[PDB]
């Protein structure tokens, strides 16, 4: 299925044109180990996203440890507390992780919608503030 | 690294 | 997915018009526990099949213990050696069981093809035996 | 019980 993102090897494969290779701390192996997928755009060519909590990080430096960055920016991500390898998870555990991923993807869309609305509400509020002046 |  | 047959509750649901109910040893719960699905036909209305090794059994008696029958008729079925509940299986274990099920379904089709061919070969051999007499 |  597309439970593929739970597989580290699938995650590593996303970093086809990730620029940070051998010599660096945030190599594709390390990024994939930490739960990241490479999601490059034009404004952000090193954009990476956790497959599980959906936190999006960019502006990577060579010395960045992906695990430490993931912890700093998204300290509650359940993926960070998975100590077993994928194949060692029980089905019950896997299913619970997959439910938690879905809850995470609702906190993410909700969050993006809130942000977008507030951008608009500020502009609107500003305009009406001017009218209320008389 | 830093947030979008 | 149709990994549904690994779920006991799905298996129990197949026995909609299974005739052996409370009071009997081979009740739907017990049959489903042992790995059976109800596959009724006209010539065999109590036909039941193991979802995992695909052994097909009919002519059930009230006192039949489904586990014991499964062991007697298909002693090498790996499902019989699963001691954990489904949710307690690891993914690696589940995947290995699913590969073994697929190997079982190839031993079954192969077996049915052999049987069919031999039915024909007997008839043919009989005919040619008569011609060879002179 | 018995085989098909
Ligand atoms: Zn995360
Ligand atoms: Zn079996």
């Amino acid at each position: 299925p597309a439970w593929q993102p739970f597989l580290k090897d699938h995650r590593i494969s996303t970093f086809k044109n990730w620029p940070f290779l051998e010599g660096c701390a945030c190599t594709p192996e390390r990024m994939a180990e930490a739960g990241f997928i490479h999601c490059p755009t034009e404004n952000e060519p090193d954009l990476a996203q956790c497959f599980f909590c959906f936190k999006e990080l960019e502006g990577w430096e060579p010395d960045d440890d992906p695990i430490e960055e993931h912890k700093k920016h998204s300290s509650g991500c359940a993926f960070l507390s998975v100590k077993k390898q994928f194949e060692e998870l029980t089905l019950g555990e896997f299913l619970k992780l997959d439910r938690e991923r879905a809850k995470n993807k609702i906190a993410k869309e909700t969050n993006n919608k809130k942000k977008e609305f507030e951008e608009t509400a500020k502009k609107v509020r500003r305009a009406i503030e001017q009218l209320a002046a008389m | 690294a830093r947030t979008k």
